[PDB]
């Protein structure tokens, strides 16, 4: 029965691609010095 | 309107075909919106039962005779799949023939062969292949026929009508660009006349282009490949078409233009007829675009006033709107007979049948006849009619209206967006803060209105505008002011001035408008009286006509179409550049004017508005445009001057022609 | 090549049906008799 | 500084269903419905508000003969019509 039918899976093709977000770029300075009145 | 002559020597063979087509008329394909005729207040099917049979035969002949092109494959798999689907289509057709013959497949297998049911090229291709493939495809065809003819018919209970729609739907997607016509030309010009632009687009290259017209998309064009189409316009957007020898020109409402050349005059007429026919099906059934291809029946209807094969309910509904007074009547062609007209007269609604024969008109049940329908109506006018216990006299006829909705028109998704919006009682406008305007010097006085120069800040910056202020002593008509401001907000045309909004400041109300530095057209015509030339005048008239047409399409009313409300944006007297004009705001409506002030507007104001102010409608503009045309040709001379008020009233009263 | 693949045509199924308009029903009376003043 | 209710940011996720719940922009549009002077009937006095007078009344042809409240701006304070 099934030997008479050969067909490639419909989900094995690809088109139009996709993409996630990569990451956030770390950055932070610091120049904190305190004084009291 | 082409005339065919027979002189005992000519011999020719023609075909009677269905030309106009809308894709996806059937609802089987759910991926796109269907199409349907309008119905009086489900959706009416587009095609009659009888027409479907002839359309089916036409499609079958087109497929079998290879007149239509079959789609080319994109690989081997679909290259075999298309042949498989064609074999399935042949199965469907032969099954339909067997069922309509009222006999089963084993009853008449003598004439069965799939060769007569595929395009000739595909038959030729198969003939060149191996015999084993021929035997196998014969077996597959026979097995498919045996399965469908016994299992499917009871599984789905498909009738004779059921298979035709499936056949047509399958042919719609199996065929390349089905239901469309494409033209080829070597020259193509597209023009636009934006302010100070006059952009002559395109180039003088030797490349070739193609133009395609289809029902659901309109007009599209592109360069022939050695690319996606770009849209030009849809049918309701066109205004008129003109033929210059063998060069066809198309003109739109926004003054854009298209011009192209074809092989000969016959090709030009063939091209124009398609667009003219589509316009009636989609836009209006009581109009024709080009004088050279007008069908005689539409011309006769326009001359006499008969409607098309409209439904009875619409005719009944129309009479109700006119007060249903005794003596009013409607004419319309019978929905079944090619020679009868149903005079519906009005409460009671009686019908009458007029028989038309070989150009002779006569009322049914009488022996006297007349050579013209108008003559028959005129004779019937003065007699008194008798029916049952009631007698009445006809007084006046009803006429069609522009873009009147009815079952003649066909609704489509693209045309759906062109429908007017409902603003029965909404008043809406934009507020401008009192801190953003600066008042300038006095400029003059209008009709109960004062005008000042001014500047608007922070909208660029420091832009110059015109400020119109209602008079302090006439605040009772503030509703009219708000109505005019609301009306001016909805329009967007290149030949109408732009309205920024309304500013509230204490008790005052101010309208802020664009500034045009050329001044009124009247004074310019007064000063340059000797230098004006005929093409200048025709160019001036064309733009005003286009603007008024745009206002008509949206069912708005402008009551002061005159020379004083025409502003020059560019003189154009010096060189080849033409003049450019803009139309001002409506101003104070006539509805709030006294009896005397209505007289002084003769002959600009329509007579029915003088009779009763409530009768104002869109038709009043066509009188003022006619008066303005006379005003233009005589260098702004005052029409009907030196006449007193009583003489002016007598002019309207006696039905005399005012100007010639 | 093709002998290894047997598949029914995709267009031979039916669903959701269709319908055209049937016709208009003829009807018209006549009671016209004329008189002159 | 403090957050605000329904403050838009990258934390929120946009969807088709939630798209319809977004507020509409009416920055400077003033819109209202007009009622013709022939459809209202003025009644008796009911009292006075803040620079406003109130009367009973009836609206016709909107059913028919429906009872409503009419609020009228004071004649001496028309400057605040905006
Ligand atoms: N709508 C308008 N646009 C531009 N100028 C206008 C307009 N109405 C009046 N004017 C100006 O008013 C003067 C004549 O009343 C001219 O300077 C004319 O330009």
């Amino acid at each position: 029965p099934w030997f008479q039918g050969v067909k490639t899976p419909r989900a094995l093709d690809f088109s139009e691609y996709r993409y996630p977000v990569a990451t956030f770029q770390p950055s932070g300075p610091e120049f904190s010095d305190d004084l009291i009145l | 309107n082409r005339i065919i002559t027979v002189d005992d020597k000519t011999s020719l063979r023609l075909h009677y075909r269905m030309r106009f087509y809308f894709t996806n008329w059937h609802g089987t394909n759910d991926n796109e919106q269907s199409v349907w005729r309008h119905s009086p207040k489900e959706a009416t099917p587009l095609l009659d039962a009888s027409s479907l049979e002839y359309l089916f035969a036409q499609g079958q002949y087109d497929l079998i005779k290879c007149l239509a092109p079959i789609r080319d494959p994109k690989t081997e798999q679909d290259g075999h799949d298309i042949e498989n689907e064609c074999l399935g289509m042949a199965v469907l057709a032969i099954s339909h023939y067997a069922m309509m013959k009222k006999m089963q497949l084993p009853e008449l297998p003598k004439d069965i062969s799939y060769k007569r049911y595929i395009p000739e090229t595909l038959n030729k291709s198969i003939r060149q292949r191996n015999l084993l493939t021929r035997m196998r495809i014969n077996n597959v065809f026979k097995d498919f026929l045996k399965e469908f003819n016994n299992k499917t018919i009871c599984d789905s209970s498909v009738s004779t009508h059921d298979l035709k729609v499936k056949y047509l739907a399958t042919l719609e997607t199996l065929t390349k660009h089905y239901g469309a016509e494409i033209f080829e030309t070597s020259m193509l010009l597209i023009s636009s006349e934006n302010e100070l632009s006059r952009c002559h687009s395109n180039d003088s290259g030797n490349v070739l282009y193609e133009v395609m017209v289809t029902g659901n998309l309109g007009i599209q064009w592109r360069q022939k490949p050695n690319e996606e189409w770009n849209n030009f316009s849809y049918f309701p957007e066109i205004t008129h078409i003109v033929i210059k020898e063998s060069v066809v020109s198309i003109n739109k409402q926004d003054n854009k233009n298209m011009e192209l050349k074809l092989s000969s005059r016959e090709e030009a007429l063939s091209f124009v007829s398609l667009v003219d026919g589509y316009f009636r099906l989609t836009a209006d059934a009581h109009h024709y675009l080009c004088t050279d291809v007008a069908p005689p029946l539409i011309v006769h209807n326009i001359q006499n006033g008969c409607h098309g094969p409209i439904c009875t309910e619409y005719a009944i509904n129309k009479l109700r709107q006119e007060g249903s007074e005794e003596g009013m009547y409607v004419l319309r062609w019978s929905c079944t007979d090619f020679d009868n007209i149903l005079m519906t007269v009005t409460k009671q609604f009686k019908n009458f049948q007029i028989e038309v024969q070989k150009g002779r008109y006569s009322l049914h049940g009488s022996m006297d006849h007349f050579p013209s329908l108008r003559d028959l109506m005129n004779h019937l006018k003065k007699q008194i009619l008798r029916t049952d216990n009631i007698s009445f006299v006809l007084k006046r006829c009803c006429q069609p209206k522009p873009r009147e909705i009815s079952n003649l028109l066909v609704a489509t998704k693209k045309a759906q967006e062109w429908q007017p919006v409902y603003s029965m009682s909404q008043l809406s406008f934009d507020r401008i803060l009192k801190k953003d305007i600066i008042q300038g010097e006095h400029l003059g006085r209008g009709t109960r209105t004062h005008i000042y120069s001014g500047t608007l800040l922070d909208y660029e910056k420091k832009i110059k505008v015109i400020l119109k202020v209602l008079d302090p002593s006439h605040r009772d008509i503030s509703l009219a002011f708000f109505e005019a401001a609301s009306m001016m907000r909805q329009v967007s045309h290149k030949h109408i001035v732009y309205l920024y909004g309304v500013c509230f400041r204490d008790v005052e109300n101010i309208m802020v408008e664009e500034f045009v530095e050329g001044g009124p057209l009247d004074l310019f015509m007064h000063r340059k009286s000797d230098a004006l030339t005929t093409p200048w005048k025709f160019k001036v008239a064309k733009q005003l006509a286009s603007a008024l047409s745009y206002l008509e399409d949206k069912d708005l009313v402008h009551g002061n179409v005159c020379t004083k409300n025409l502003l020059l944006a560019r003189e154009g007297i010096d060189s080849d550049i033409g003049p450019f004009i803009k139309l001002s705001d409506p101003g104070i409506p006539v509805s709030v004017l006294t009896r005397q002030e209505c007289i002084e507007r003769i002959p600009w104001i329509a007579p029915e508005c003088v009779e009763d102010s409530k009768n104002l409608s869109v038709a009043a503009d066509k009188w003022s445009f006619g008066t303005t045309l006379w005003e233009i040709c005589y260098n702004g001379e005052i029409p009907l001057k030196d006449k007193t008020l009583i003489e002016k009233e007598r002019f309207y009263e006696s039905r005399c022609r005012p100007v010639t």
